[PDB]
DNA sequence: ACAGGATGTATATATGTGACACGTGCCTGGAGACTAGGGAGTAATCCCCTTGGCGGTTAAAACGCGGGGGACAGCGCGTACGTGCGTTTAAGCGGTGCTAGAGCTGTCTACGACCAATTGAGCGGCCTCGGCACCGGGATTCTCCAG
DNA sequence: CTGGAGAATCCCGGTGCCGAGGCCGCTCAATTGGTCGTAGACAGCTCTAGCACCGCTTAAACGCACGTACGCGCTGTCCCCCGCGTTTTAACCGCCAAGGGGATTACTCCCTAGTCTCCAGGCACGTGTCACATATATACATCCTGT
């Protein structure tokens, strides 16, 4: 959403040749903006948000898109996403994915993108891809055994499809970037709540056994108490007994 | 809890539109919420009695259908 | 060899309609032609209602009876509305009618 | 509470959310990227840190932390753009002897995983 | 198999006679399934009470016919009685 | 009988027409400059005053 | 600007919703109200996802039928407009009183 | 602000058309000994659905605000319904006075249940096209000011 | 009544999703075949009602006459719902990964319930009547309505 008006504006700044449609607004405004868009070359480039393509998809699927372009394709990690399905069922002769990082969080995040990109090449589904990538995706903590033997063929498989330049060592005409980490102090009341909460019977039990989300709730309650405490609990009014 | 206000004025106005009503008094939404909460409590109370008796913990649709047939209000489409 | 239902020139199940009779504690003796009669009546009501609903839906440019038109067929018939007076067909809505007083002009 | 904290210090700021409607997002970015006299831009790491340009500022501060590296890398490079004119310092406030340390450790681990997995010369030359 | 039996095979066999090309949706088919279970129990309960009135211990076709007379509005009853009596007449000759 | 095909006006794009439409889009960029510049928001005065 | 006279959009709402067979009470709020009502009968009673659907259908039908009988009491007093007086008469005659 | 002039109670009384008491009998509980089948008491499987909630963005509520046209109050008048009076219609309240047909009893088959087989609907379980669902025109149709 | 705009409808033709039907393959259950009590049906026959009449009595229905009271109608007054644009809350994902609470189902088994006896009080229908209260009578009290 945030970059919608950037693609329009940049377009008008860089390529003032194409006619642009920017698709956002209230329920009725988006009907108004589609009036006449059946006509030949009524709109040359159409910009829209992921999030208001999911509830407006009957209109987009019935169109012969020459190019379907997804910016920060990062947003399409999951195959079981329901906007992955929405974008997959788009008639498009060519598909282009733009992203600063195709993956960081885990493997198999490349398969959704590449199957959307080249369905017939990557037609082999998660069974194949997981049995294939298990050593690499486990290498961090789990299954290792093969010790980066598979990495060469895995890497080579991507080379037909993605261009990955790094904007730091390849162009020496750019101001530098410094990771200026700064460690932060004890914070007495923060720490009182922290060491109290982290030692309670229920939190000990939850950390011993929990169905994931409950322990994530423990460490997110810790987001609360580590950032500032009226997230966690406001300081009480203190009064004589 | 008090979530009888989930049945909102626009919803009551839609139910009135479907029912042919073409003009609604202001105090017709605080009436309809009392009328609907009595009808619900009656059909739920009977559906929970058909559920306790079968020694079950979930009110199934069959319980609701039986309890609705008890009131006379007969609905077609949920296995009964 | 021949279903008891077929030996009436019917489409409905005379055999299971007998079991539902003499299992539901209605009486102690279901005759030879008590289920043959009840099945016939059930199939008759089904024929009536199905025809009405079916080409009420086909009146709506449909080739598939939808419950909306089940409701329309039932609510337009004077006999089936008496029979199914206290029955609410789910997802059937209501009948189109505007009281003259409300209507303009 | 950052929005309150900056008024206690009299800093002129503006802030960006998932709740700020689209046209206001563009207006805020313009009234900061191309306007001085504002010192500070408070923004959400997802809604504000995903893809927009901001060359008009630096000294990126990461007040939060998240074990998924993608959001932090993406947010860093909102300043470190083509059109920059100053070196970009990037501060990161970590509480001592507290799980935030472990969160940055996890982020570094996944960063190294990505470095290994995709940075192996997927260039135009090959 | 078994588990859950229903009318679906007869609501569709009887629908293919009135309208050969018309189908029926799963929801509407379910509604018909439910509707038949209504009339069956209504007619059978009134017939059980009828047997109880003339103090018979059997529900015959006469009881069922009198229960059909008590529920159908005239023309509906006059045609349902004919259907039932023709079915019983034709089933006794085979 | 009441048919509405709307096969009339079967308009198609061409290369000579391409540069003409690009020309009007260049004019549309020039017009966009009027969106690129800015004016003020026109804030409003206080409410009327009581006097009993 | 352009605005319709009072009663023009009303008949359009009448026509639109008295042709389209669907639910009119917001799903989640009604499901929350069902749990509220059931809390005072048997604590910790789960409701099957299709039990609340049956309750909602049987409640919307009841309310629509009660509004059709209210609109008659409204027209009985020479009132095109319905108010608590007409619902009350309609429910009085129905035997619901 | 009374008083004829009615109508409505209130209290008392009595004997006769209905409420209780008493004896009988005799069909129906009660009591008892067998024989399943039914249902309870655990022990396994498969699901769904809550887990705690968060921060992005949307549709639906919710709120502001004009204003218009319906909801009421006022006024009137003009039937029309109750009120009362004389007539008369015809129902009631008892009787006489047949025989139609309940109600019953008995007798005896045709009828229902059982009852072990047997098999053929039928119901579940995947598969694969049509059929509605939603869309996007443009052309007829209403609704709203405007003379 | 025509105009002229401006919104709504309203079918035509198009495009995929997914329910509705297509078939296949065994499980449940309806059929077949036969013996065994019997449901009720039908042929009398007892004996209540039902029905049908007729008379005498009088309540009551009913028609009429006469105002009064209430009922459709008009208009004016004022507000409160309709229409519609803006601010706010609800409510979907994605992101996050599965336990477990609980219907669904059986296999044993012991307890409850049918079946089917033979007794014995107790419930019915007489009979033997006793008596609430319906009908009658009168003053007391409202309880009017015309002055
Ligand atoms: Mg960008």
């Amino acid at each position: 959403t945030s970059v919608m008006l950037n693609w329009e504006m940049e377009l008008k700044r860089w390529c003032p040749s194409f006619k642009i449609l920017t698709y956002y607004g209230a329920q009725k405004e988006r009907k108004l903006k589609r009036q006449g868009w059946t006509k030949p070359n009524a709109f040359h480039v159409c910009i829209t948000s992921y999030k208001l393509v999911l509830q407006d998809h009957q209109a987009f699927r019935r169109k012969n898109w020459r190019y379907l372009i997804l910016d920060e394709a990062q947003n399409i990690k999951n195959f079981k996403s329901q906007r992955w399905q929405s974008l997959l069922n788009f008639n498009s002769q060519r598909r282009l994915l733009l992203t600063g990082t195709p993956l960081q969080n885990s493997l198999m995040e490349l398969w959704s993108l590449m199957h959307f990109l080249m369905p017939h090449v990557f037609q082999s589904h998660r069974e194949f891809k997981e049995w294939f990538s298990n050593p690499l995706t486990g290498m961090i903590e789990g299954s290792q055994e093969y010790n980066e033997g598979l990495v060469k063929r895995l890497h080579k498989v991507l080379r037909p499809f993605l261009l990955r330049r790094v904007k730091v060592d390849v162009e020496k005409q750019m101001p530098k970037k410094y990771e200026h980490v700064i460690r932060c102090r004890l914070s007495k009341r923060q720490r009182c709540l922290y060491d109290d909460f982290m030692a309670q019977t229920t939190t000990k039990e939850t950390l011993a056994t929990g169905h994931f989300m409950s322990v994530i709730n423990i460490l997110m309650q810790l987001r609360k108490v580590c950032n500032h405490p009226n997230l966690f609990d406001p300081r009480p009014v203190t009064s004589p007994f | 809890r008090d979530n009888i206000q989930g049945i909102t004025k626009p919803a009551i106005r839609r139910l009135a539109r479907r029912g042919g009503v073409k003009r609604i008094s202001g105090l017709i939404y605080e009436e309809t919420r009392g009328v609907l909460k009595v009808f619900l409590e009656n059909v739920i109370r009977d559906a929970v009695t058909y559920t306790e008796h079968a020694k079950r913990k979930t009110v199934t649709a069959m319980d609701v259908v039986y309890a609705l047939k008890r009131q006379g209000r007969t609905l077609y489409g949920f296995g009964g | 060899a021949k279903s008891r239902s077929s030996r009436a020139g019917l489409q409905f199940p005379v055999g299971r309609v007998h079991r539902l009779l003499r299992k539901g504690n209605y009486a102690e003796r279901v005759g030879a032609g008590a289920p043959v009669y009840l099945a016939a009546v059930l199939e008759y009501l089904t024929a009536e209602i199905l025809e009405l609903a079916g080409n009420a839906a086909r009146d709506n440019k449909k080739t598939r009876i939808i419950p909306r038109h089940l409701q329309l067929a039932i609510r337009n018939d004077e006999e089936l509305n008496k029979l199914l007076g206290r029955v609410t067909i789910a997802q059937g809505g209501v009948l189109p009618n505007i009281q003259a007083v409300l209507l303009p002009k | 509470v950052l929005e309150q904290f900056l008024t206690y210090h009299g800093h002129l700021y503006l802030r960006l959310d998932g709740s700020t409607r689209v046209e206001q997002r563009q207006a805020l970015m313009e009234r900061f990227n191309a306007d001085k006299r504002i010192f500070c831009f408070i923004l959400s790491t997802r809604s504000g840190g995903v893809g927009v340009n901001l060359t008009g500022a630096d000294t990126v501060v990461f007040y939060d932390s998240d074990w998924n590296p993608t959001m932090d890398a993406q947010a860093q490079d909102r300043c470190h753009r083509i059109g920059q004119t100053r070196d970009v310092h990037i501060y990161r406030l970590i509480s001592e002897r507290t799980v935030e340390e472990n969160i940055l450790k996890k982020a570094n681990q996944k960063r190294m995983l990505g470095d290994m997995a995709i940075e192996g010369g997927n260039f135009t030359t090959a | 198999r078994s588990r859950k039996e229903s009318y679906s095979v007869y609501v569709y066999k009887v629908l293919k006679q009135v309208h050969p090309d018309t189908g029926i949706s799963s929801k509407a088919m379910g509604i018909m399934n439910s509707f038949v279970n209504d009339i069956f129990e209504r007619i059978a309960g009134e017939a059980s009470r009828l047997a109880h009135y003339n103090k018979r211990s059997t529900i015959t076709s006469r009881e069922i016919q009198t229960a059909v007379r008590l529920l159908l509005p005239g023309e509906l009853a006059k045609h349902a009685v004919s259907e039932g009596t023709k079915a019983v007449t034709k089933y006794t000759s085979s | 009988r009441r048919k509405g095909p709307h096969c009339e006006r079967p308009l198609t794009q061409e290369e000579l027409l391409r540069e003409a439409k690009i020309t009007e889009e260049l004019n549309l960029r020039s017009l966009e400059t009027y969106e690129r510049l800015e004016a003020d928001k026109k804030k409003q005065v206080h409410k009327k005053r009581k006097c009993p | 600007p352009h605005r319709y006279r009072p009663g023009t959009v009303a008949l359009r709402e009448i026509r639109r919703y008295q042709k389209s067979t669907e639910l009119l009470i917001r799903k989640l709020p009604f499901q929350r109200l069902v749990r509220e009502i059931a809390q005072d009968f048997k604590t910790d009673l789960r409701f099957q996802s299709s039990a609340v659907m049956a309750l909602q259908e049987a409640c919307e039908a009841y309310l629509v039928g009660l509004f059709e009988d209210t609109n008659l009491c409204a027209i009985h007093a020479k009132r095109v407009t319905i108010m608590p007086k007409d619902i009350q008469l309609a429910r009085r005659i129905r035997g619901e009183r």
